[PDB]
This record gives C-alpha cells, structure tokens and sequence, in this order.
C-alpha cells in the first residue's frame, strides 16, 4: 500500500509540544540570584491601594492568563475590590481563566510575610480546589 | 534478549530490565558497548567483565501526576 | 534615609525584572539569549453596591462569594476577544498560518466536540481534547468560511498541513448549510510528537464565492490530497475573507490514532521520539 509510507522524522512546530512533554529546556542558571528559575511559568500576585491582580506569566515574560478585579465583569460582582475575599475570587477567577487558557501547571513563590497572608491563603486554597497546581513538573532530561 | 534468555534467572531478568531498560533496544535484545580499546577482544573483555557485574548486581509518581493533570483538564473541560 | 528603599522583596524584584527586560548597557540575561455614558450608568450600580450593607456585612464577616459563570460571560463581551488573540499568538498560530500577519478577533468562535447525544466536550484555547474524543466531527457555534487545520499534524512536510474538514459559504450561524469540501478527518498525530496543536479559523465572507479549487472528494482518505498551505490559500482569498475566529486544542497520541491511520488512513502507524610494545607504544599512554 503506497499510503504506508512514513517520513523518518517528525516535523512538531508546536512551541508548547515540548513544554508540555516536559522535555523543554527550564531556566537553570541566575545561580548567583534567588529564587530558582526551574518553571515555565509563575503566579505572580500584584495587591495595588485598591485592587488586587493576580498573572501567569511564561519563562518568556508574556502573560497567558491574567486575572485582575479592575475587571468590569469581577468587580460588578464583587463589593469591594481589597479584600480577603477579593483574593479568592480572584483566585477563582484566576483559576477560571487558567481554565479557559488551558495552562494547568504554574509555581507559585511567595513570600514570607505574603504567604503568612490568609487572603493569600486563601487564595491558593482556591487554586488548588479549582485544579490549578502550585507546583509545576519537572523537566526531563 | 533479556527476557527470553533462561539462563538468567526470572527475579535476575526484571531487575536488570529495570535498570538498564535504557539499554534494551526495540527489538527487546540487551546491546551494551564499550570500546575502551584498541584491541577487539579487550572491547569484548570489557563488555563481559560489564555483564557480570550486571549478573552480580543484579542478584508511581508518573501515574499520580498523569492522574492530577487528568483531573485539571476534566475541570478545565468546562465550556459547555 | 535620602536613598529609597523599596518596603518589600517583590518590588525590587519586579522592578529589577523590568530594568532587566529593557535594554542596558551592562550586560544582562535578555541581550544574549534575547462608551463614556456606559461607564458612567456602571458607576452609578457601583455606587449602589458599595451602599449595600448586605455586601458589607459579608466582608466583615469574610463569608461573600461570587457567580463565575456571570463573571464569563461579561468578561468575553468586554474584553474577551482581545485575550483571544494572546493565546493565539502565544501558541504560535499567526506565524504558522498566516505567515506572522496578526488579527484581532471579534466573533467569540466557540467549539465543543459532541461526546454522543449526553454532552459535548469544550474546545478552549489551548485545550486538551485526546484523539478518542476527537472520533466525531465538533459542534461550532458563534456569508462565513469555517477551515480546520493540524498546524504541526503534518508527517513530512514541516510547513505543510491537513484539513480535517472545510465548509464554504456558511451562511449567518447555521453550519449545516455550508459545502462540504473537505470531509471529516479524525485526528491522526504521531505517537512521540507530543501535543499538536489544531487550529480552528472562521473568515468574513464579503460576497459568496465557490471555492472549486478547494472541493475535495467525499470521502477522501488519501493524505497526498489533504497537504496544503494556509498562508498561499488564504493570499488567494484574503480579498474575501477577513479572520475573526479562533478555538485551537492540543492532542496527544491515544489508541484511537492506531485506529484512525489503519482502518480509513491505511497506513503504517508514524513513530518518532527527540535523540538527545614499539608500534602500540606510541598510540597507548606508556612510551
């Protein structure tokens, strides 16, 4: 059969079709800076004078899902936009919209007096809950 | 072939599989080399000097993780 | 006191990362490997939550939620579409099928692939959808042109694609309608290649035109055939069509694709994975 015939190799454009193998290359130096850069992407959590935002940002500094309550569509829901509660809903907002991005895996790294925060808290008690993992995968070598 | 060969013995045959399972080409044979010499038959004495310590020696997370982000994308399947 | 000094960790670090992401000239990481009357009556209910001592009591009483399904939907009104493109963008669709040109969408393109008659399985931006439960051709809803694509689905050809089906002439919503000149593929990726990512596009038809060219025999299972370019399809029509929609999903390898390159495909299973003493004296160390 003439349709049997196979390229020997593949040729996967995707960007993401190593990032999601696991098998794309993690940022492994900045050895003298801290935190670690072995994720593909982070949570970063900005709490301004009178909103409070939360990003996923990707290893190449774009933001895939960005979730704010600056939002019109959060906030005529949510009565005030700092709160402990405004950091759960955002969270599940946050999450919603790393659900309909499709990004599952993101590192999370707060800070002390951050993580002492129980807005943050619970925050990522509604990242966990909705599925949105704190701890990316490791990477394959 | 690892597996079929009799002359290592069962619980032998899994546990080198398992560590050396790199080592086991498509067709399922074990192919180790060396080449640490110019002589040939010390590139085969090296091989089977390997293969008894193989002998000797010898003698999941995955799944968790493929589950959680299973279980993410069921939650993530949301449009309706 | 006269230096500044920022109360928080974070903030040196974000504005480090900032001055990092502009250039310097020290050395740094990047350079080496690098509509009023609306507002105005929102306002107003804003004002009148704020007044609400319901709302107040429960944040005090930190017990208030809120309805995410209501949040969605404002949200894609507002300023959905242009977190559309992003992902888009991000996944690298423009450049592969337009060849870099970027569009702002405006339809908000939906897409669910119909799990039998219970219920149908979301298409996101970015999904995962697994090629078993791409078996049956997916549900859109939003003249029009409605075009599927593997970008990265090709076996041989780096820029070439398949179509899994296309329908020209689509008329306002209804899909039924629309020319079947490609009939339905399912997924075939090859095992080892990951997540291919499979874009689906809907154009601005102006005026309703026969795409001849396009038509496709019914059913065809030859994959000579179904390889094309977008970019060359689309300069061809890029007149008449102008792009608004998106959905795009991410499938890996599943016993399904065995079935779909044997039973209809008739062909062999593609298979690939990422490879990462005088005499002797002179050439031995001792001499």
């Amino acid at each position: 059969k003439e349709n049997e015939a196979v390229a020997p190799e593949f040729t996967n454009r995707n960007p993401r079709n190593l990032e999601l193998l696991g098998v794309a290359r993690k940022e492994r130096g900045w050895a003298t800076v801290w935190p670690n850069r072995e994720f593909w992407h982070r949570l970063r959590v900005v709490k301004t004078q009178h909103h409070v935002e939360a990003f996923v940002e990707h290893l190449n500094g774009q933001v895939v899902v960005s979730a704010s309550t600056r939002e019109w569509a959060i906030k005529k829901h949510l009565y005030s936009t700092r709160n402990v509660v405004a950091c759960e809903s955002i969270g599940r907002v946050l999450a919603q919209r790393c659900l309909e991005a499709g990004i599952n895996f993101m590192v999370y790294q707060p800070t002390p007096w951050e993580a002492s925060s129980d807005s943050i808290k619970r925050l990522q008690n509604a990242m966990t809950e909705s599925g949105v993992m704190l701890r990316e995968p490791r990477r394959i070598y | 072939h690892l597996a079929s060969a009799d002359w290592i013995e069962e619980p032998v045959r899994q546990k080198i599989a398992l560590t050396h399972k790199n080592k086991i080409n498509k067709a399922g044979e074990l192919v180790l080399t060396s080449e640490s010499s110019r002589y040939q038959f010390r590139n085969l004495a090296e091989c089977l000097q390997k293969i008894r310590d193989m002998i000797a020696e010898a003698s999941d997370a995955r799944l968790q993780r493929l589950r959680i982000e299973k279980m993410n994308r069921e939650r993530l399947r949301q449009k309706r | 006191e006269r230096l500044e000094k920022y109360r928080s960790f974070e903030r040196y670090r974000r504005r480090a990362e900032q001055e990092a992401r502009a250039p310097h000239w020290w050395r740094t990481y990047r350079e080496h490997f690098v509509r009023t009357q609306k507002l105005l009556e929102r306002k107003h209910f804003l004002r009148e939550l704020r007044a609400n001592v319901e709302e107040e009591r429960a944040a005090r009483l930190r017990t208030a939620s809120i309805p995410l399904e209501a949040v969605r939907a404002e949200w894609e009104r507002t300023c959905g579409p242009y977190h559309k493109q992003r992902l888009a963008e991000y996944y690298g669709l423009y450049r592969d099928l337009f060849h870099g040109a970027t569009f702002v969408p405006w339809v908000p393109l939906h897409v669910a692939y119909a799990v039998g008659e219970e219920d149908l399985i979301p298409v996101y931006h970015g999904n995962e959808v697994t090629p078993t439960e791409a078996s049956r051709a997916p549900e859109v809803t939003y003249l029009w042109t409605l075009l599927f694509i593997n970008l990265d689905g090709h076996l041989l050809e780096p820029d070439a694609e398949y179509v899994h089906w296309l329908l020209t002439n689509i008329p306002s919503n209804r899909v039924a309608e629309g020319q079947e000149t490609c009939p339905y593929l399912p997924p075939f990726p090859a095992r080892g290649s990951g997540f291919h990512r499979f874009a689906f596009l809907l154009f601005k038809q102006d005026k309703p035109i026969n795409f001849s060219e396009d038509t496709r025999p019914s059913p065809c299972y030859q994959l000579a055939q179904r390889t094309f370019r977008t970019f060359d399809f689309y300069k061809r029509h890029q007149e008449a069509m102008t792009p608004a929609g998106l959905a795009f999903f991410q499938c890996r390898w599943d016993d399904s694709v065995t079935h779909t390159f044997h039973q209809l495909l008739d062909m062999r299973e593609p298979v690939f994975e990422f490879v990462r003493l005088r005499y002797l004296d002179r050439y031995r160390d001792s001499h």
